[PDB]
């Protein structure tokens, strides 16, 4: 039925430039509003980014405002994660998230549960 | 082009059941013997009815649309029969130039050859009537009597004034014309006589039969109807100053209440009666409407102030300190009363107290009866001589018009215009414009 | 409608407009989903300060309390017209007695008298049938013609 | 009846007859006291 598709990602220097991907099929979410999670090794998965399905106003965590970029498609039915200014800290594996739930505020879909997920992508940070 | 409605278009008026009796009925019917235009498909007025005959070999002509602007943007019938089933829907469709058919809905409906149809709507229902009649011919309507027998009635309440069929055939218009019809042993219609058609026709329906006897009779009254319509007013441009006493800054106490004589000026109601700054405008023995077509030898404008529940007061007959002890109208008062909200002007912070009414007084007062003495009142026994205390009220009271107060409360204005026919030429007239006289 | 509208992790597809900037009209059915401007400045359609979504859901758990859980709510109003009405009660009937002196009420004609199996012979659009003196004397019976 | 401390509900409205006296109606009549007094097939001046 729901099915998180990423792709991209992979291997970066320290400041370069990634874009994520994340097609869903069989579900859309309207009202609701998709997430972006990561886990880095011995850390709890994290909140990324989330977007408005519906409207596109994004929310983000405190330490990625400013250099991820979240857009979404609603033809294509996949979410966008640019991925700027790259950090040797956000070594984790990046998980699309999606929830059936709408909410007033932008920022409880960080704390707020996700009944649907992607299979997750390995992002890694080197130093020049 | 155009044929001659022959004896066609005669439908069952309701549905009762009649046998071998003359039964007389006023209808909107297809007079006998009139102009019916032949068309081989434009859009024609639906005035009060629309006869429709269709004389087909291969059913070329398969349904109807109703309405008045039959564009998509007010509501419009729509009939369709397409070789098995008739569908009637009321859907607000998008209608072309020219619609055919090849070789926000609020109501849906699905179910050689002479095909006639009667259709018209009184009171909201749309009613029609159709006749299927053999023939054999090619050129206009058959000769014969057949009655048009109801088949479907639409409770749509549409406006409806434009008309159009969907693809020869002819279109005739009713008109409430008066018929006698002939009815069976069977209840059938089998004859009919259009009231108005001819004087023997006339004659037929005055006695209730179809054959009249050798002799006189007097069927109807005759009347030279008028030519001109001649109206004469004296020639006065002088607009009444009603501006001076609606428009006042300050108003006369009730008890006193101002009395403005109005005459020798043209007096536009237009005005008043067309404006939203009246609250209450009632009229008495007068319409609204017909004030601008009357000529008047006075008019008494009189103004004066009150508040909510005492509104009511001002009217004939009425009880109440007000309508009693300040300002009695007649019985028979001719005029209108009219009154709106003042609260505003007449109201300040903590309230007003400029205005004052009559509490007490001697006797019922006479209708245009005006007493301003301020004597003491004596309730009791004791002759006051001009002193005040125990059963010696002074009989005025001041009101309390505060902007928090009751919109009952509230102070209003209030006039009273009474209308007069003296003894002299009329001098009061409306905007009214004269012709010249025939 | 709990066991419907209510399962398991909640339901949250009804929803109710949180802010507005004014009291409803009768029967005003509003959709809008602006971003509502609790403050002075602007939103331009940004959420933030004083920038919040309209819309909030609904807590409809199995778990959840009466007070919270759904309920289907279905108003009906009754609108007069300058129009046919054409939404009416059932009117059910009573059965049908002849050769007795009866008060009856046909379709929209009412009487009194007794009615007999006549052998007049109605049109079928014919419902009843007066005198010469326009005086009802046969009845077609609604139910069985 | 009219001074009368409480007034019942009109499910159990109280009924008082009046008889074997002069009633004034006067009293009654000229009291601005009253919001409505409607006389119905009887003149309210005519009482006395
Ligand atoms: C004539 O046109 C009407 C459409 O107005 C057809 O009615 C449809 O019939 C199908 C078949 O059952 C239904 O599924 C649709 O819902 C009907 N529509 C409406 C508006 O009633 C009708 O079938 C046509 N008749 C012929 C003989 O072609
Ligand atoms: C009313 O209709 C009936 C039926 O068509 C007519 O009665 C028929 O008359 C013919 C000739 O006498 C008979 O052969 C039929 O058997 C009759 N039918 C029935 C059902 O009785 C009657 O004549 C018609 N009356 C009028 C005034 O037209
Ligand atoms: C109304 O319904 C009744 C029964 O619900 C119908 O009565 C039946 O009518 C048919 C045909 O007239 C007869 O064959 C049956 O014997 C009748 N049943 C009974 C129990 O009497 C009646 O016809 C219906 N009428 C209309 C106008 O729909
Ligand atoms: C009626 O039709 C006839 C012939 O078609 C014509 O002579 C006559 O003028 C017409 N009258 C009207 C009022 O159209
Ligand atoms: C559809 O018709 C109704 C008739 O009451 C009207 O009130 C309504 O505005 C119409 N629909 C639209 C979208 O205007
Ligand atoms: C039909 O039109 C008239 C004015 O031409 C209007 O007064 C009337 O209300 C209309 N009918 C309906 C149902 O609105
Ligand atoms: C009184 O003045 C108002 C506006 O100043 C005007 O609309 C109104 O017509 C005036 N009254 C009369 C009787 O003309």
């Amino acid at each position: 039925q729901v099915q998180l598709v990423e792709s991209g990602g992979g291997l970066m220097q320290a400041g370069g430039s990634l874009r994520l991907s994340c097609a869903v099929s069989g579900r859309t979410f309207s009202t609701a509003a998709m997430g972006w999670f990561r886990q880095a090794p011995g850390k709890e998965r994290e909140f990324v980014a989330a977007i408005r399905w519906s409207g596109g106003s994004a929310y983000y965590a405190d330490s990625v405002k400013g250099r991820f970029t979240i857009s979404r498609d609603k033809a294509k039915n996949t979410v966008y994660l640019q991925m700027n200014s790259l950090k040797y800290e956000d070594t984790a594996v990046y998980y699309c998230a999606g929830s059936k739930i709408t909410r007033s505020l932008l920022s409880d879909y960080a704390t707020w549960p996700y009944d649907y997920w992607g299979q997750g992508t390995q992002v890694t940070v080197s130093s020049k | 082009a155009y044929t001659n409605s022959f004896t066609r278009g005669v439908y069952y008026p309701d549905k009762v059941f009649r046998s071998s009796v003359l039964h007389s009925t006023q209808d909107l019917f297809l007079p006998f013997f009139s102009n019916v235009t032949w068309f081989h498909n434009p859009v024609l007025p639906f005035n009060d009815g629309v006869y429709f005959a269709s004389t087909e070999k291969s059913n070329i002509i398969r349904g109807w649309i109703f309405g008045t602007t039959l564009d998509s943007k007010t509501q419009s019938l729509l009939i369709v029969n397409n070789a098995t089933n008739v569908v009637i829907k009321v859907c607000e469709f998008q209608f072309c130039n020219d619609p055919f058919l090849g070789v926000n809905c609020t109501f849906e409906y699905v179910s050689k050859n002479l095909r006639e149809f009667v259709f018209k709507n009184i009171d909201g229902y749309f009613k029609i009537y159709s006749k299927h009649t053999p023939i054999n011919l090619v050129r206009d309507l058959p000769q014969g009597f057949s009655a048009l027998e109801p088949l479907v009635d639409l409770p749509i309440g549409i406006n409806i004034t434009r008309f159009q069929t969907l693809l020869a055939y002819y279109v005739g218009y009713l008109q409430p014309r008066t018929f006698l019809l002939k009815y069976n042993e069977n209840g059938t219609i089998t004859d009919a006589v259009d009231c108005a058609l001819d004087p023997l026709s006339e004659t037929k329906c005055t006695l209730k039969s179809f054959t009249v006897e050798k002799g006189i009779y007097q069927t109807s009254n005759f009347r030279v109807q008028p030519t001109e319509s001649i109206v004469r007013f004296p020639n006065i441009t002088n607009l009444c100053p009603f501006g001076e006493v609606f428009n006042a800054t300050r108003f006369a106490s009730v008890y006193a209440w101002n009395r403005k004589r109005i005459s020798n000026c043209v007096a536009d109601y237009s005005v008043l009666y067309n404006s939203a700054s009246f609250s209450t405008f009632k009229c008495y023995g007068v319409s609204p409407t017909k004030l601008n077509d009357l000529c008047f030898t006075n008019v008494y404008a009189d103004s004066f102030v009150i508040r909510g529940d005492e509104v009511r007061q001002i009217a004939p007959g009425q009880t109440g300190k007000i309508a009693d002890y300040n300002y009695k109208l007649p019985d028979d008062f001719t005029g209108c009363v009219i009154a709106w909200n003042s609260n505003n002007l007449d109201s300040k912070v903590g309230g007003n107290y400029n205005y004052l009414y009559r509490l007490f007084r001697k006797s019922n007062l006479k209708p245009f009866e005006r007493d301003i003495s301020t004597e003491i009142y004596q309730a009791g026994s004791t002759p006051c001589n001009g002193v005040e205390g125990f059963n010696c009220y002074f009989p005025l009271q001041s009101y309390g018009f505060q902007p928090t107060n009751g919109v009952g409360y509230q102070p209003y204005r209030v006039v009273v215009l009474s209308f007069e026919l003296l003894h002299a030429p009329a001098t009061v007239c409306g905007p009214k414009k004269s012709t010249n006289l025939v | 409608s709990n066991n419907l509208d209510s399962k398991v992790g909640g339901n949250y597809n009804y929803l109710y407009r949180l802010f507005r900037k004014s009291n409803l009209k009768p029967f005003e059915r509003d959709i809008s989903t602006e971003i509502y401007q609790a403050g002075s400045t602007p939103c331009n359609g940004v959420e933030g300060f004083n920038c919040y979504f309209p819309l909030q859901s609904y807590g409809f758990q199995p778990t959840n309390g009466v007070g919270y859980q759904p309920y289907r709510v279905v108003v009906l109003s009754f609108e007069l017209l300058h129009a046919p009405a054409t939404v009416c009660g059932p009117k059910k009937s009573t059965n049908l007695v002849k050769n007795k002196c009866v008060n009856f009420n046909f379709n929209g004609l009412t009487g009194t008298g007794v009615l007999t199996e006549s052998n007049k012979k109605f049109l079928p659009f014919q419902q009843f049938g007066r005198d010469i003196a326009d005086t009802t004397d046969a009845v077609r019976d609604p139910q069985t013609l």
